[PDB]
RNA sequence: CAGAUACCGUCGUAGUUCCGACCAUAAACGAUGCCGACCGGCGAUGCGGCGGCGUUAUUCCCAUGACCCGCCGGGCAGCUUCCGGGAAACCAAAGUCUUUGGGUUCCGGGGGGAGUAUGGUUGCAAAGCUGAAACUUAAAGGAAUUGACGGAAGGGCACCACC
RNA sequence: UUAAAGUUGCUGCAGUUAAAAAGCUCGUAGUUGGAUCU
């Protein structure tokens, strides 16, 4: 059945994204989708997106700008390191210039580069680029 | 002596068009191999890849022919990759570079880490895909050269890619589909979009537009 | 035509092997002759001499000479 | 596809040594009919005894007598 | 190579198919793949129309037509070419050839 | 239309139109062609919306004038029913036509005696004609289409939505795309109706020729 | 882009396709750069003014070419509302 | 069998398309017209090629052909094609339409025009062909 | 063809079944 | 027929049929695991539902049924398409794959030897499941392409084919 | 014996026709599991 809900929306945008379409509707959603599509918005990779609250779970309708080549998950959630990161982001990302591996943490869901900063390790969730 | 048949040509010969970046913009196609020979240069070599004979069979025997695979590169700038059949392999070598300088093609290339001096590498991992062969370009520090086999090495070395790490799988001995992947790959990387490329667009007056008058009188 | 354009010449060469027979078939060109270029031309050829230009005339005009 | 969550480890790994047989390969390496049949033994030479000489036919494309001892 | 996607037999979504035996042969056939063919004729053929005609005790009595339903199995069909092969391409259409005029 | 008072679609047109009836399209509807209908009647003739047609004539205009050379508009008919007024056409406004047979590798050949590489391509019907848009896939060429309540959308640019079948709905939009052209480029008037009667673009057939010859 | 000094080292800066976003291609041939004309608002005449577009190869095959250039029109105010 | 080879046909397609002009609908004048204008070797194939351009005079004065372009047939093809009746083909006093179509109109407030006739929806819905 | 000679190896097999027997 | 213990024919046992026990294999095939998400159109068809002029079951009112125009959800399929794949044939899945990770199960690792040997186990037996090795070998194979050929189908010609 | 071998594949291969998805379904352990609480 469903499960990880997370790679459902991500496999959803990314295919409204190879299409090149304006606007998604991925469902459902959940406290965490919102968290990883934030810090995906800060960098610019997606635009503004709006959650129609029904009394269930959500759906969220997220507006697009081509900027986002690839946008995944990595399941299971692996546990990652401190020491790690760099070989990780080695394998996913298209260069050391560009992209994000998104971790949550004990801080918060962000960026390798963020947590890189803050000192924590955590669990990987997915990139984008 | 050279007579332009097209208004790309015209506009050419007659010096309107300063560099050759105003046709990359718009994404012309270029149709005579004197456009490319004219704009460059000494600054253009080739390489005879691989000749192949083909052979077709008729009721009287086997009818044989010449592939000819050229290579030619402006080290620094441009690629350009060339395919030609012939009954003679002298007028399949000169009529490959003929097709070659026709596909001509611009090379992005990027930093691999702290950006410094001037472009060596790819600018992100690239996939050039032909026909079962997966070629893949990867980022290099400064000093590695490029890390590969001969064939993709030739096209690499032509193009002033400097350092790269390449990965290749597939059926990789046939070499049409090495070399035309490996160029499919060193293509994709002005297609590829990067954060550096997120301005918008300020357009320009198309080349056809622009000089129209001039034209006109020719 | 093939009698007056073009050349034929068979020779044999004789070799510890054998004999090897040979033929060269040379055509010439055509128009007035340079000691080549045999005069009357093929009789499929067709050649259309371009329109000499006319002047289009304007209104009719007389001159006296 | 593959299975992967995290509690799969040696669901994961059993798997692996058995497909790991079936690689012609490695099967003949550690089975240990091969070391046995070997005439060798696993030696890299083998001191011997001249039987007889023999000549041998070549295969079939190319003719010839290939000149071989019985030791 | 799959050289039809049907497969040659109309069979779809069912698992298995009553078989007939052919006109012809007697060859087993599924009643799916069995090339099928309508016969509606007149008992009595051209010439003899005319003259049976005469020798009626009715006025305009119309002749009976009999009516005959053909399985071919698929070889039989192209040996009495009611079935012709085709090519790659044309092969895929299914419209029934045009003996309207 | 820029929402104008000036360019705003006037009664007389309306009824042009109207006549002409190329606000009727087919029964089959593409999905790109959606957004141009209106609703669709009982006896399944679509009813295309006109304000709609008007603003994509206009824009097509436009599109044309921002040309310098006139002469690198090219304009092709392949069907009978569009050959007349695209000649008309070419001639009010200096472009160069194509009526009956296109060549395949007109545009992408430069051996040809037939070779032309026009800025921009004007096209009675996608469906009729499919080779010059596929070759202006090959050059580069923005495309204007008259296109039906079915046409495939494929390689045209700005689409203008009317009846593409019937002659008179034919002649009719194309002898407006002229009177626009031509009000635009600052030629003529927006004041006075135009000399040249919509009627000349229209297509003959041959019963309509014998007709007329026999009736003098 | 821009080494660290600020030099713009690169061949040439592509254009992205108005419609979709997309980087057009250094040999894609299928793509468009669309000039559309300003009128004079109390005449209706030709400016010398224009508002250009352009739209890469993959959204003209889609066909939905026209859609994007309809509502960037839309969106430039060059086509009515309605 | 009597075919004309490429050679004739081509031949005589451009020296019309040149020469046309100087051309008549006469066997013998466009037969002394080709042994001047183009360059011939032998006779049957001057005869041929004259033969060929006056029969395609014959079908060009019946209108466009398919091989040749002239200048001169484009300006009498711009004058047998224009033309245009006293009035248009466009102007009815009354002009017939559809509720639907007036609704349309309604949107556009044009549901004020004169010369509309509002007619009756046909009853019965069969607009499709019934397959078999 | 291989039906037939999956038949002629049952056959075989049969055989050897009797020329060993569980007396044997 | 050279031979035919074979195709063809006349016969005909077991069997084919029903009941009661066994057997567990088929090109048991969509040669395409199952659950799930997303990604183009287009008409059809089967089942339920919902709406809509207008016909019919005779003439008006409601039901109801038959056709008709749509809409919704499951189905069996089809056509179409530079969605994308694919070695290609082809596939709207065989798509969302070097831009490589939704969950999970079975399972392949050059061709032979071989689904054989042996042991174990099931059966009444025929066999089924489980299943090696010595040896041997540069290919065996898959799609497509030109040929050549066919005792395959269509056209075509020629008084060295006929009428 | 290691790399080459993305020819043991966790990263990372395959299974329509090349080697290959069980006849079919139930099913325990095994793996996996929807939203939601500063
Ligand atoms: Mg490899
Ligand atoms: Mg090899
Ligand atoms: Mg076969
Ligand atoms: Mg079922
Ligand atoms: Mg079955
Ligand atoms: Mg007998
Ligand atoms: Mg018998
Ligand atoms: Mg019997
Ligand atoms: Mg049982
Ligand atoms: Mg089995
Ligand atoms: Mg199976
Ligand atoms: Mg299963
Ligand atoms: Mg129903
Ligand atoms: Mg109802
Ligand atoms: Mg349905
Ligand atoms: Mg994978
Ligand atoms: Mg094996
Ligand atoms: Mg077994
Ligand atoms: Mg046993
Ligand atoms: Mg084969
Ligand atoms: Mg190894
Ligand atoms: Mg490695
Ligand atoms: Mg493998
Ligand atoms: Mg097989
Ligand atoms: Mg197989
Ligand atoms: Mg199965
Ligand atoms: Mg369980
Ligand atoms: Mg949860
Ligand atoms: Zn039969």
């Amino acid at each position: 059945v469903r499960m990880n809900v997370l790679a459902d929306a991500l496999k959803s945008i990314n295919n409204a994204e190879k299409r090149g379409k304006r606007q998604v509707l991925i469902r459902p959603c959940s406290k965490v989708i919102v968290r990883f599509l934030t810090v995906m918005m800060k960098h610019g990779y997606i635009g503004e997106f709006e959650i129609i609250d029904d009394h269930r779970a959500g759906k969220i309708v997220v507006n697009l700008t081509g900027r986002l080549n690839k946008c995944g998950v990595i399941s299971p959630r692996f546990d990652v390191q401190l020491k790690d990161l760099e070989k990780w982001q080695n394998n996913l990302l298209p260069s050391r210039q560009f992209g994000f591996i998104v971790l949550t943490t004990s801080a918060g869901i962000m960026d390798h580069e963020e947590a890189r900063r803050k000192h924590t390790g955590g669990k990987i969730l997915g990139f984008f680029f | 002596e050279w007579m332009p048949v097209t208004k790309l040509g015209r506009l050419v010969k007659d010096m309107k068009i300063k560099s050759l970046e105003e046709i990359y913009l718009f994404s012309l196609p270029i149709k005579e191999s004197e456009i490319i020979d004219f704009f460059l240069g000494a600054s253009l070599k080739d390489e005879v890849l691989k000749i192949m004979p083909v052979q077709k069979q008729t009721r009287a025997g086997q009818r044989t022919r010449f592939k000819a695979f050229v290579a030619i590169g402006d080290y620094n700038g441009h690629v350009g990759l060339g395919v030609k059949c012939s009954k003679e392999v002298a007028t399949a070598i000169r009529g490959a570079i003929i097709l070659a300088k026709l596909s001509i093609v611009p090379v992005r290339r990027g930093y691999w880490g702290n950006k410094i001096g001037k472009p060596h590498t790819v600018p992100c991992k690239v996939t050039g895909r032909c026909g079962s062969v997966l070629v893949r370009l990867i980022p290099a520090p400064r000093g590695t050269g490029i890390v590969s086999a001969p064939v993709p090495k030739k096209l690499l070395m032509m193009a002033g890619i400097d350092d790269c790490y390449t990965s290749a799988r597939g059926c990789t001995a046939t070499l049409g589909n090495f070399a035309k992947a490996t160029f499919d790959a060193i293509s994709k990387t002005y297609s590829y979009l990067t954060p550096d490329l997120w301005k918008e667009t300020v357009f320009t007056k198309s080349p056809y537009q622009e000089f129209t008058d001039h034209l006109v009188k020719t | 035509p093939v009698n007056y354009y073009v050349d034929t010449a068979v020779r044999h060469v004789l070799l510890r092997q054998g004999v090897l027979g040979i033929k060269v078939k040379i055509m010439l060109p055509w128009d007035p002759t340079g000691k080549i270029g045999p005069k009357k031309p093929l009789p499929d050829h067709v050649s259309i001499v371009e329109p000499k230009d006319e002047i289009l005339p304007t209104t009719p005009i007389s001159e006296q000479k | 596809g593959k299975c992967r969550g995290l509690r799969t480890a040696r669901k994961l790994r059993s798997h692996r040594r058995d497909q790991k047989w079936h690689d012609k390969q490695y099967k003949k390496a550690h089975l240990g009919t091969a070391l046995k049949a070997n005439p060798f033994g696993g030696a890299s030479h083998a001191k011997g005894i001249v039987l007889e000489k023999v000549g041998v036919e070549a295969k079939q494309p190319n003719s010839a007598i290939r000149k071989c001892v019985r030791v | 190579t799959k050289k039809r996607r049907n497969n040659g037999r109309a069979k779809k979504g069912r698992g298995h198919v009553q078989p007939i035996r052919c006109t012809n042969c007697a060859r087993c056939v599924p009643k799916d793949k069995a090339i099928k063919k309508f016969v509606i004729r007149n008992i009595v053929e051209a010439a003899a129309v005319r003259d049976i005609s005469e020798a009626s005790v009715f006025d305009a009595y119309v002749l009976p037509k009999l009516y005959v339903k053909l399985h071919y199995c698929v070889s039989c069909v192209i040996h009495s070419k009611v079935v012709r092969n085709r090519s790659r391409e044309a092969r895929k259409d299914r419209t029934p050839p045009p003996r309207f005029r | 239309s820029g929402a104008l008072d000036v360019l705003q679609m006037k009664e007389e047109d309306v009824l042009k139109f109207l006549a002409a009836g190329t606000h009727l399209g087919g029964t089959n509807l593409d999905f790109q062609m959606e957004q141009y209908i209106y609703k669709r009647k009982s006896d399944g003739i679509y009813i295309i919306n006109l304000k709609r047609t008007w603003e994509k004539l206009l824009l097509a205009a436009r599109a044309i004038v921002a040309i310098e050379n006139p002469a690198d508009v090219s304009v092709i008919s392949s069907r009978n029913t569009g050959q007349r007024a695209v000649l008309k056409f070419a001639a009010a406004t200096g472009a160069t036509p194509i009526a009956g047979r296109f060549t395949p590798g007109t545009f992408t050949n430069q051996i040809q005696a037939a070779f032309r590489e026009p800025r921009l391509l004007v096209v009675t019907d996608p469906r009729a004609d499919h080779q010059p848009l596929t070759e202006a896939s090959y050059v580069n060429l923005p495309t204007i289409a008259l296109c039906n309540t079915d046409s495939p959308l494929r390689y045209v640019d700005i689409a203008i939505p009317c009846n593409n079948k019937g002659a008179h709905s034919v002649g009719l939009m194309w002898w407006m795309l002229a009177r626009e052209v031509l009000r635009m480029r600052g030629t003529i008037s927006r004041e006075h109706p135009w000399e040249v009667m919509p009627d000349l673009y229209f297509y003959r057939d041959p019963e309509e020729i014998e007709k007329e010859e026999q009736a003098a | 882009m821009q080494n660290d000094a600020g030099e713009f080292v690169d061949l040439y800066v592509p254009r992205k396709c108005s419609a979709s976003n997309r980087i057009i291609g250094a040999k894609d041939h299928a793509s468009i750069q669309m000039n559309v004309a300003e009128v004079d608002k109390v005449t209706g005449r030709f400016n010398g003014q224009f508002k250009t577009y352009a739209i890469c190869g993959a959204i003209r095959r889609m066909g939905e070419s026209d859609d994007s250039i309809l509502r960037l029109a839309k969106a430039d105010g060059i086509v009515s509302k309605n | 069998g009597r075919v004309r080879t490429k050679t004739v046909k081509k031949a005589a397609r451009v020296i019309i398309e040149k020469y046309y002009t100087r051309l008549g609908n006469d066997f013998h004048t466009n037969k002394r017209v080709c042994e001047e204008i183009a360059i011939i070797p032998s006779k049957k194939l001057r005869n041929k090629i004259a033969g060929y351009v006056t029969h395609l005079m014959k079908r060009i004065q019946r209108g466009p052909v398919r091989g040749i372009s002239i200048k001169l047939q484009e300006e009498e093809r711009e004058r047998r094609d224009n033309y245009v009746p006293e009035v248009s083909a466009l102007d009815q006093e009354i002009i017939e339409v559809d509720p639907d179509t007036k609704e349309m109109l309604k949107l556009l407030d044009f549901g004020s025009l004169s010369n509309l006739q509002v007619t009756q929806p046909t009853v019965g819905m069969n607009f499709k062909t019934p397959r078999g | 063809r291989a039906k037939w000679r999956k038949k002629r190896m049952r056959r075989l097999k049969r055989k050897r079944r009797k020329m060993r027997q569980r007396s044997k």
